[PDB]
RNA sequence: GCUUGAGUCUCGUAGAGGGGGGUAGAAUUCCAGGUGUAGCGGUGAAAUGCGUAGAGAUCUGGAGGAAUACCGGUGGCGAAGGCGGCCCCCUGGACGAAGACUGACGCUCAGGUGCGAAAGCGUGGGGAGCAAACAGGAUUAGAUACCCUGGUAGUCCACGCCGUAAACGAUGUCGACUUGGAGGUUGUGCCCUUGAGGCGUGGCUUCCGGAGCUAACGCGUUAAGUCGACCGCCUGGGGAGUA
C-alpha cells in the first residue's frame, strides 16, 4: 500500500456528475482498505491549450494511499471513461495534506 | 511572437523575435542529424569559453 | 532489492540471533532470497541485460561465501545447502 | 520547485513563449533546475502552463 | 466588394524568396505577392528590397476590400520580413501585431544533410 | 585468533542505469475541403521537378510514422557499447551518516562464458522524415563525384544472427605512498543564520600546474611520479593481418 497523486480532467458539459464520481472513486479505494488523504476540486478552470478544442475543464486533485491493483483499475476506468480526459497519476512521496 | 498595437505608436520595433528564434534554432535545423559534430562543437564551444 | 521484512525475517531464521546480520549463512540466505525473486523478473524482460549484471554478481558472491564456509565448517556447509535447496 | 501545481512560481521560471530559462540566469542550483523543469513539463501536461504561445 | 476591414499579413520569409499573402482574421486569402514574380529572378529575389517590392504589390491588389488594420505573421528567416513589414507601413496600413510563426519542432523529423560545398 | 582488506544489516540521497506499458505537445509528409492566383522550388548561376487539370501561400478537419526543442551544463548514470518529453510497473548499481555483525571470506586471470555502436543478415510487421543504390539536371576536358530534383534497401518494432569501430583518456585491473590552486556535481556534521553565513568531512568529475618522469610533446594525488600483485601484448618497413 503505497501513496499515489491523481489530478484528472473531467469534460466541462459533464461537471455535473463530477462529485458522484468522485464518490464512486473514493468508494473504489476503499474497497481495498486504502485511505485518501486529500480531495480537491478545483473548478473549471481554463486551459493553457486547447484540447479536441474544448477549452475550461474541471480539474480533481485526489492523494491517495492504496495497493497499486486499485491504482491500476482505477487508470483503466479513467481510460475507458469518456468524461475524463488527461488522467496523471503519480509517486509516493509520501503522504500530504495541504492545498497550493 | 505578438505585440499589441499601442495607442500612440508609429514603429513597434518588436525584439521578440531575437531573444529566442530566428538566429540560431531555425538555422540549427537545416542540416544533418550527426551526434557526433554536436558532441565535439559542444566541447569545442565549452573549450574556448575560458580565461 | 528486497524487502525490510523479509531481510528481517532471513536474519531471524539464520543468525545467531538479530543483529547477527553478516555471518556467512546470513548473507548466503539473503543472496538466495534474491536470486529467486529475480528468477521470475527474468523470466520476463529476458533483455534486461543490466539488471543481469547485478545477478551475477550475487551468484557469483554467493558462490564464494559457499566455498568460505566449505573450507571452514563443513556441517555448517551441510546444514546450510541443505536447508536452503541450492546445489540441486 | 519540488511543486507543480503552484504554477506562480513555475510562471516566474519560464520565458514568455513557454520555454524553460537556464539556471545561467535565474541563480537556481542545479537540483531545483532538475526538479523545477520536471514539474514545468508535468504542469504542461496537464495544461496548467502552455507549451508555447501558438496553440 | 465584401468589405472585410481588418485582415493578416501571413509573410513567409525563406532563404530564396519572400512570399506576403494578405488574408483575412478568418484564414481566407484575399491576394498574394511573391518577390519572385515582381521581376528579378534569382540572387536578386531574395533581398530585403525584392521583399518590400513584393509587399507593395499585395497592399496594391486588395484594395477591394478596404483594408485598415492588420496582423503581421511571420515565417522563416530571410533577408526579406523586416524589410516587408516596413513596407506595409508605408502603405497606410494600422499595423497591429507582429507574431513570428517560425515552425520550430520539438526534436521531431531528421533534417536533410546536405552541403559539402 | 584479531580488525585496520572484503562483505552483510539499519536510514536516506542524487541519477538520460536497464526492461515492459501508456500518454502528451510542437513539427514534417499525405488525404479531403474553403479562400485565392501566377508562379513555386532550387542554385554561385541554372536546369531537371512541381504548377492555370489551380501549385506555392493560407485556414479547417483527419491519418500515420519517427524523434523527443527550451531545461542542457568539459552536467549525470552505466563495466564498456551507450542512455535525453512526461507517467506507471518490474529491476541493477553507486554514495553518504551513525551503529551492529561475519571475520581474510581478498587481488588478478590463460582457456571458458556473458555483454558488445553502426552497417549488415534471417523471419514477420511498419514506413512520416532522411537516404546508400538508382534516375534525371548541372558543373567539368571528363564527372561513374562534390551541388540540385526525385528516390529503393536501410534507418523504426518483435525475435534470432553477426561480432566489429579512431570500440580512444590511442593509457589493463587491483592496492599503497608523494607539494598545490580554481571550479563543477552529490552527500553530511558542527557552529549568532543573526548575508549573497562560517568551519569541516566524504563520493565522482574538469582545468592549470610543483617535484618527479618523459626522446620530446606532455603527464602531473583521476600520474605517463615512487612501489607491489597478476594478466594481455611488442621485437625493422613492405609482403600482411594476407595466403
Amino acid at each position: 500500500m503505497r501513496h499515489y497523486e491523481i489530478v484528472f480532467m473531467v469534460h466541462p458539459d459533464q461537471s455535473e456528475q463530477v462529485p458522484g464520481m468522485i464518490e464512486r472513486y473514493t468508494a473504489a479505494i476503499t474497497g481495498a482498505e486504502g485511505k485518501i488523504h486529500r480531495l480537491e476540486d478545483w473548478g473549471r478552470r481554463q486551459l493553457a491549450y486547447p484540447i479536441n478544442k474544448l477549452h475550461k475543464a474541471h480539474y480533481v486533485l485526489m492523494n491517495v494511499e492504496a495497493p497499486q491493483e486499485v491504482i491500476d483499475e482505477l487508470e483503466t476506468t479513467f481510460r475507458f471513461n469518456d468524461a475524463v480526459i488527461r488522467s496523471m497519476v503519480m509517486r509516493t512521496k509520501h503522504a500530504v495534506t495541504e492545498a497550493s | 511572437i505578438k505585440v499589441r498595437e499601442n495607442e500612440p505608436f508609429d514603429v513597434a520595433l518588436r525584439r521578440f523575435k531575437r531573444s529566442c528564434e530566428k538566429a540560431g534554432v531555425l538555422a540549427e535545423v537545416r542540416r544533418r542529424e550527426f551526434y557526433e559534430k554536436p558532441t565535439t562543437e559542444r566541447k569545442r564551444a565549452k573549450a574556448s569559453a575560458v580565461k | 532489492s528486497l524487502s525490510t521484512e523479509a531481510t528481517a525475517k532471513i536474519v531471524s531464521e539464520f543468525g545467531r540471533d538479530a543483529n547477527d546480520t553478516g555471518s556467512t549463512e546470513v548473507q548466503v540466505a539473503l543472496l538466495t532470497a534474491q536470486i529467486n525473486h529475480l528468477q521470475g523478473h527474468f523470466a520476463e524482460h529476458k533483455k534486461d541485460h543490466h539488471s543481469r549484471r547485478g545477478l551475477l554478481r550475487m551468484v557469483s558472491q554467493r558462490r564464494k561465501l559457499l566455498d568460505y564456509l566449505k573450507r571452514k565448517d563443513v556441517a555448517r556447509y551441510t546444514q546450510l545447502i541443505e536447508r536452503l535447496g541450492l546445489r540441486r | 520547485e519540488i511543486d507543480y501545481k503552484d504554477i506562480a512560481t513555475l510562471k516566474n521560471y519560464i520565458t514568455e513563449s513557454g520555454k524553460i530559462v537556464p539556471s545561467r540566469i535565474t541563480g537556481t542550483r542545479a537540483k531545483y533546475q532538475r526538479q523545477l523543469a520536471r514539474a514545468i513539463k508535468r504542469a504542461r501536461y496537464l495544461s496548467l502552463l502552455p507549451y508555447t504561445d501558438r496553440h | 466588394r465584401k468589405q472585410v476591414s481588418d485582415g493578416v499579413a501571413h509573410i513567409h520569409a525563406s532563404f530564396n524568396n519572400t512570399i506576403v499573402t494578405i488574408t483575412d482574421r478568418q484564414g481566407n486569402a484575399l491576394g498574394w505577392a511573391t518577390a519572385g514574380g515582381s521581376g528579378f529572378r534569382g540572387s536578386r529575389k531574395s533581398t530585403p528590397f525584392a521583399a518590400q517590392v513584393a509587399a507593395e504589390r499585395c497592399a496594391d491588389a486588395v484594395k477591394e476590400y478596404g483594408i485598415k488594420n492588420l496582423e503581421v505573421m511571420v515565417k522563416g528567416p530571410g533577408p526579406g520580413r523586416e524589410s516587408t513589414i516596413r513596407a506595409l507601413n508605408a502603405a497606410g496600413f494600422r499595423i497591429t501585431n507582429i507574431t513570428d510563426v517560425t515552425p520550430i519542432p520539438h526534436n521531431g523529423c531528421r533534417p536533410p544533410k546536405k552541403r559539402r560545398v
